[PDB]
């Protein structure tokens, strides 16, 4: 099946060039309640 | 084969209403499908009428108004 192994040369397109959409995250900032030194909440 | 049973169902029973129209609306894309295969490996004839064999692959390139003529077929 030499016409398969053409076949395949010319279906190699270029390399698939990526472009982001939004940035890349890892941490968000959340909001947790927060104490004094005594204990209670402030 | 049951290729063949789908295409004598639909001919045996149409061919008893239409004998004008029935031939030509059948064989019409075939003018049309020539133009859509890809050539892989292909058969040739040089100048003085010999037979060569050729390797050449072309692509088949046809527009929008191809596939929008052969809708309406």
């Amino acid at each position: 099946p030499k016409e398969s192994i053409l076949k395949k040369l010319e279906d190699i397109k270029p390399e698939q060039v990526k472009k982001q959409t939004k940035l890349f995250r890892i941490f968000e900032p959340r909001q947790l309640p927060v104490y004094r030194a005594n204990g209670e909440k402030e | 084969s049951h290729e063949d049973y789908l295409i004598a169902r639909e001919l045996i029973v149409l061919s008893y209403s239409n004998r004008s129209t029935l031939a030509k609306l059948v064989s019409s894309p075939m003018s049309i499908l020539v133009a859509l295969v890809d050539i892989n490996g292909t058969f040739i004839t040089n100048e003085e009428l010999e037979l060569e064999f050729s390797n050449k692959y072309v692509r088949a390139i046809v527009p929008d108004q191809t596939f929008d003529e052969l809708k309406q077929m």
